[PDB]
């Protein structure tokens, strides 16, 4: 299970036993001999002929033997007394302290170096060139940031950093060991019935290995223990097997198990996973894999000191960058004026289009006023308006999270570029004065007029359409009301609402609510996409005080406030205050784009703060990371919660770094997500050094495929390969691609590369199939070798989200009792269309299965050869055994598949493993995003079981539509579709948080809306079952009832 | 009157409705479990209303509609359903209307293909432009360094030439290897710039033909959901797509 390439041992019974930034500007990968101009401190260039791969140690060394031959020598002193400097790619003069870097690894721009003595004495604080290399933009580029919000985020966040660095060093060394090597642990300790059941009433055989002296010598101790006994107990009874001699009294045996006992801790054989705290043994994901797969766990007895040896200190430093009370917003006595002045740089065919006019609105997720335009005046050629816009909404009634949203349009109506501006700045001031906003180009999806789903801020581009605005002036700067000055408003409203007698819509001591209006626990239960009616909104608003009882109703209630009504909003604040904390699977909608208010989102965090575990968090990390775009300012409560988690658990730290860095190139977030990374990298301790090295390889790997794809394709694989190899022999590469942690799962060390096992795959996109040796001493016992694929040219983000949506479905079913076995192989987007794809060993494409066997005269596929091939690889009950898996997984990758409406499952994106497990690869585009052109209704069946697959499901005989094994199946599918249907909210909420991404199959809630048809949410389960069966019955051309 | 009703699109659940409400403006109306109730009005962002309240003098589904097609200011703080008669070029074949569908649908497909070709070139060109902006400055920095150098060359040179004869020569030499090289680099930074502003140009020619070929890709789009709709009002629609 990423542990064993998901490989079931079937006989095993437990009972019966910057881009284009090659090495040099333009160049790519730099030529093998290269001349370097070395500018001296005596003002003389001397040109060294240097090998591509030489270290600045050899170069410094050669240069000062060679100046010896140019005029003015005595005017220089010993090398020892100088450092190399040059202009890098990112155009910043880098001092080169590490003098062991290679001439090819520096990213130089032009091939020249300069000699200086290094002033800046804190040679220490300039190790943070690291921090810059780790993020791919250089820290000093932040000290160049004028804007005061960013420069404030940089200082304020340091709180969190010292919090983490503190909360770690708490019970050193154990607490720092708990930091680096956090127990990998399933969520329920309660096992599920079908798993417990492979255990002869709950007992695992486990093999503990031990190291005494050489020690290239080993010792097995096969314990058989209660399934739920904490690592300590296991180490206890382990050392018991070890010692018991004929010369040891029983009493003095027990004594020795007391002393020795806890000087050791349990490590997983073959990777850097340790079992460092109490958990029932079956809770660690490893054991519970090993059980699932018919495996004997192998643990290794670890000297606890020898571990505390392997980590040393992270050693934090606080970094180098270490008008009165204003006027209450609620005093401003007028509507909102907004003046659109001119616009600069629209590019259109003056003949091809009628006119253009600026379209604006004020929004809060969905607007609070009568949206408005502005006369179609000066079209096209140099376009000015001087209009003020009269928005009907009083200024005291603007929400905190309220926002101007504009766009330039063409008439015939059509949007050209859009922009959204935050009507309040972070310190709480109501925007005034000039703003030159900088618009975004309208995307794929949206063929609407405005864009409130979009991001708030100016697009950074000298060459985009700049539109220039003026917000009203109020002779004092204006701040949004104090958190108290609102709780005084509520109390008023409430004492006011208690003294009327006519009734209207908000037709609200003791209220008449009795029973019948238990339509409230009804609304409650409906999913998010499913809209709230007018009445329902008023209805809810009118029983707001009741809702507290059904607290998970909030996500609706909120939508029911009129957000342009301080009275309503001022009260909705006081409820949020003492609203019951709620379960994460539903506090997480509160962070999607429909809830932009700070108090709301603050609560959503307080909820997480409370419930979400360190494991549920790594399960939903993307959703969390991604959702950040919808936070209004830089320093917000979510950012702060996440960061603290990142710095407390280095395995969340890992995937927090990458997820952020993946989008590093994406203009909408580059700013936000750089600063946050500068934060992580400064406080995560030693790990930063480990990340530099992953980062160091992924670059060499980018710049290698980048040469293969451009000028180098057209030559036969054979030629291309004997280049790829030529190139990884390079010293600089062997070095950079060999001693690091797998970015796919950092517990997996990558040792020496093994080239004969490396190769370019067949795909157009030239993937690199790479293979590393496991340099664990117990390599053997897990996987001696270790391979991953590196693909450059596919937005992986999608494959990644599906694979995350498969992993969730699985846990759901299983972690409930219901055993379908999906194999969501691992996948990591590490850049702009550059990702790592995990390799399932022993899989095959249906195509090959059919191609490995089946007659001579190549005259047409034998529909039985899948079965056959399996029935070769598995004789025995090892047969009955492999079919159950094939049946159990086939049913899974079917429901999931129908639900997420992924790409067609034609005959070579379905794979079969030797133990009989089938799974998908290459999910095209999910959510049937090929109804973009047509797809009206369809609700297509992507996986459709041909005769082929059916034969295998019904062990053999003809007429498979009608056996029992088939019913068994069917009855699996029903159970599995209905199970997902019970959790739909989570699944919508999941895709909802994704809208934030640049993924073009996720543009707007209507994109998500598919799921709500697939899952038949508008109906009763009873009906859904039938809709589902029918749907199967139909692509399957009949026979799917009784 | 209720079946025909013009805006009573029938069974069309929440999603057929919303994807027939996307892109019409204000004024737009149209009517749609029984643990919930009966029919829904869906105006326009989307406003669902379930008489609506106590003053139900009914008298019909339709007697309700023409007082609020005459409105809804007075209970809470435009048919757009026009029976696909308008255009759909009155081609009354059930099949000429159908094959036509395909004819605009390949055309829509054709444009999305030229469109996305363009969306990506822009995004590429943007990034080549910025990469050309911090090159232009990686050049400017390079020269700053060389200037700084070749001056410190003269600071120390005209300070060791109180001299005797050899040296004199072979100092001026490398000093003059240096100032040609300064020119040589400068040769490069105008050149890059001339390609920069060459690209800065053709960048516009993309935003031009994007916002030139967006008008189409909504109209051509629109009339399709117009034609496509006259089929499902009377009549498998897979083949023409
Ligand atoms: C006879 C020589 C044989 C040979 O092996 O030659 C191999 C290498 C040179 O590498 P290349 O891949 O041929 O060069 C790239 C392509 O030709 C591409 O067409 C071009 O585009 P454009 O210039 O048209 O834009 C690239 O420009 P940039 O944008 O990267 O500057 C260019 O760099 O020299 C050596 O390493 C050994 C010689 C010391
Ligand atoms: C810059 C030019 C873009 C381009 O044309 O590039 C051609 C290829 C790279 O593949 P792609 O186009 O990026 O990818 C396309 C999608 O996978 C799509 O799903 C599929 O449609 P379907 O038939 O599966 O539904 C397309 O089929 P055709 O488009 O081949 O018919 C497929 O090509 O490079 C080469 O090797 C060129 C060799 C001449």
């Amino acid at each position: 299970m990423s542990y064993y390439h998901h490989h079931h041992h079937h006989d095993y019974d437990i009972p019966t036993t910057r881009p284009s930034s090659g090495e040099l500007w333009g160049i790519h990968l730099m030529p093998p001999r290269i001349l370097v101009e070395c500018l001296l401190p005596n003002g003389m260039i001397v040109t060294l002929e240097c090998l591509r791969e030489a270290t600045l140690i050899t170069i410094k060394h050669e240069l000062f033997k060679e100046a010896r031959k140019y005029p003015l020598h005595q005017l220089l002193q010993d090398e020892s007394s100088y450092i190399f400097v040059s202009v890098t790619q990112e155009a910043e003069r880098e001092e080169f302290f590490d003098e062991t870097r290679r001439l090819c690894d520096l990213r130089l721009f032009q091939p020249f170096l300069k000699v200086i003595e290094p002033v800046g004495n804190r040679e220490e604080k300039i190790l943070n060139r690291e921090i810059g290399f780790a993020i791919g933009m250089p820290v000093c580029e932040f000290d160049m940031v004028k804007d005061p919000e960013v420069q404030d985020f940089r200082r304020n966040i340091l709180n969190v950093c010292k919090e983490a660095v503190d909360l770690r060093d708490l019970n050193s060394p154990h607490s720092r060991a708990m930091y680096v090597y956090p127990p990998n642990v399933e969520s329920s300790p309660e096992l599920p019935k079908h798993i417990y059941n492979k255990l002869d009433k709950g007992q695992i055989i486990v093999v503990i290995w031990v190291i005494v002296s050489p020690n290239n010598d080993k010792q097995k101790y096969t314990l058989k223990i209660n399934h739920d006994c904490v690592p300590e107990q296991v180490i206890a009874e382990a050392i018991r097997k070890k010692t018991r001699s004929m010369l040891l009294s029983s009493e003095q045996l027990k004594l020795c198990v007391l002393e020795y006992q806890g000087k050791y801790i349990l490590k997983v054989c073959g990777c850097d996973e340790y079992f460092l705290e109490k958990y029932p043994l079956s809770q660690y994901k490893y054991i519970r894999s090993c059980i699932m797969l018919g495996r004997m766990p192998n643990l290794m007895l670890m000297a606890k000191e020898s571990l505390y040896s392997q980590l040393p200190m992270d050693c934090f430093t606080m970094p180098s960058y270490s008008e009165t009370s204003t006027k209450s917003l609620w005093v401003i006595n007028s509507a909102l004026r907004i003046k659109i002045l001119c616009a600069t740089y629209v590019n259109v065919n003056i003949r091809d289009i009628d006119k253009i006019y600026v379209r604006t609105g004020i929004y809060h997720g969905g607007e609070p006023l009568c949206d408005n335009v502005n006369t179609q005046r000066v079209p096209c050629s140099n376009p000015r308006w001087n209009e003020w816009l009269n928005y009907d909404i009083y200024i005291p009634d603007l929400p905190r999270a309220a926002r101007l949203c504009l766009s330039i349009c063409s008439v015939e109506h059509c949007p050209l570029a859009w922009g959204n501006i935050n009507l309040f700045d972070y310190t709480d001031t109501l925007v005034s004065g000039k703003m030159a906003l900088n618009l975004w180009p309208v995307p794929h999806g949206l063929e609407d007029l405005l864009n409130p789903i979009g991001v708030t801020g100016s697009n950074p581009n000298k060459e985009t359409p700049c539109l220039e605005l003026e917000f009203d002036w109020f002779s004092s700067v204006v701040k949004f009301p104090d958190m108290s000055v609102i709780e005084e408003h509520a109390n008023w409203s409430v004492s006011r609402e208690a003294g009327f007698s006519y009734s209207h819509a908000g037709l609200s001591d003791n209220e008449l609510r009795e029973n019948d209006k238990e339509q409230l626990k009804a609304i409650s239960t409906r999913d998010p996409l499913s809209e709230i009616t007018e009445q329902e909104k008023d209805f809810l608003w009118s029983h707001r005080h009741y809702c507290v009882t059904i607290p998970e109703i909030l996500p609706k209630l909120l939508l029911s406030v009129k957000w342009n009504s301080r009275d309503e909003v001022a009260q909705m604040y006081c409820l949020v205050k003492d609203w019951p904390p709620i379960k994460p699977e539903q506090a997480m909608e509160l962070l999607d784009c429909n809830y932009p208010d700070p108090m709301v989102r603050g609560f959503a965090v307080r909820c997480l703060e409370k419930y979400l575990t360190d494991d549920k968090l790594s399960q939903y990390l993307i959703q969390l990371v991604q959702v950040l775009k919808y936070e209004q300012y830089l320093d917000n409560l979510l950012v702060r919660f996440l960061l603290k988690k990142a710095l407390t658990n280095q395995r969340i730290g890992h995937f927090f770094f990458w997820h952020l860095k993946s989008e590093m190139h994406n203009k909408t977030v580059s700013q936000r997500f750089g600063l946050l990374l500068e934060s992580y990298c400064r406080a995560c301790g030693m790990y930063l050094k480990h990340l530099n090295r992953q980062v160091e390889a992924m670059e060499k790997l980018i710049n290698l495929t980048d040469i293969l794809k451009q000028e180098k394709k057209d030559e036969t694989q054979k030629v291309q390969m004997k280049f790829l190899v030529e190139q990884m022999r390079r010293p600089d590469f062997m070095d950079a691609l060999q001693g690091f942690l797998s970015p796919l799962n950092p517990a997996h060390q990558l040792g020496n590369l093994r080239l004969e096992e490396c190769r370019i795959m067949s795909s157009a996109k030239r993937p690199l199939w790479l293979n590393w040796e496991n340099p664990d001493i117990m390599s053997e016992l897990l996987f001696q070798n270790n391979e991953i694929i590196f693909k450059n040219g596919d937005d992986l983000r999608q494959d990644m989200l599906t694979l995350q949506i498969i992993r969730i479905m699985e846990n759901i079913w299983q972690n409930q009792g219901l055993d379908l076995r999906m194999l969501p192989y691992g996948c990591l987007s590490i850049g702009d269309c550059v990702g790592l794809i995990e390799v399932v060993r022993n899989s095959h494409t249906i195509m090959q299965i059919q191609c490995k066997g089946g007659l001579k005269g190549a005259l047409q596929f034998n529909s039985h050869t899948l079965h056959q091939w399996l029935k070769d690889k598995n004789k025995g009950e090892i047969y009955d055994a492999a079919i159950d898996l094939f049946t159990r997984s086939c049913a899974g990758y079917c429901v999931a598949t129908f639900i997420l409406g992924i790409g067609d499952r034609h005959n070579s994106n379905i794979m079969v493993k030797d133990d009989g497990q089938l799974f998908h690869i290459d999910f095209g585009h999910f959510l049937d995003h090929k109804k973009k052109k047509f797809g009206y209704k369809r609700e297509r069946v992507p996986f459709v079981l041909t005769q082929d697959f059916l034969i295998v499901i019904s062990k053999g005989a003809q007429e498979c539509t009608k056996t029992r094994e088939f019913e068994r199946f069917q009855e699996m599918c029903y159970k599995a579709y209905l199970a997902i249907r019970q959790h739909a909210n989570l699944f919508i909420n999941l895709f909802s948080m994704m809208l934030g991404s640049g993924m073009p199959e996720l543009q707007s809630f209507d994109d998500i809306a598919y799921i709500r048809k697939t899952l038949a949410l508008d109906k009763t389960e009873q009906e859904a079952l039938e809709y589902f069966m029918k749907q199967m019955n139909d692509a399957h051309h009949g026979g799917w009832t009784t | 009157s209720l079946q025909d009703a013009e805006w009573y699109w029938g069974d069309i659940s929440r999603e057929e409705v919303n994807e027939k409400l996307r892109d019409t403006a204000d004024g737009t109306f149209l009517v749609r479990t029984k643990m919930h109730g009966d029919y829904t009005l869906t105006l326009r962002n989307n406003k669902l209303i379930k008489g609506f309240s106590d003053p139900l003098t009914f008298s019909s589904v339709v007697e309700l509609i023409n007082h609020y097609r005459n409105s809804l200011a007075q209970y809470n703080p435009y048919p757009v359903s026009k029976y696909q008669q308008d255009q759909v070029v009155k081609e009354d074949n059930i099949e000429a209307v159908g094959k036509k569908l395909h004819e605009y649908n390949t055309q829509f497909q054709e444009k999305s293909r030229e469109y996305d070709r363009l969306y990506e070139e822009y995004t590429r060109t943007s990034q080549e432009i910025q990469m050309k902006r911090t090159a232009i400055e990686a050049f400017n920095e390079t020269i700053k360094i060389f200037e700084e150098q070749c001056q410190t060359q003269e600071r120390y040179s005209k300070e060791y030439i109180e001299k005797n004869e050899k040296e004199i020569q072979r100092i001026m030499h490398n000093y003059d290897k240096l100032k040609s090289r300064i020119s040589e680099i400068i040769d490069s930074r105008r050149r890059l710039e001339e390609d920069l502003k060459k690209q800065a140009a053709e960048y516009r020619e993309i935003d031009k033909r994007m916002n030139s070929i967006k008008p189409d890709l909504i109209q051509l789009r629109k009339t399709r959901d117009q034609y496509l709709m006259w089929l499902t009002q009377k009549g498998k629609l897979n083949e023409w797509l």
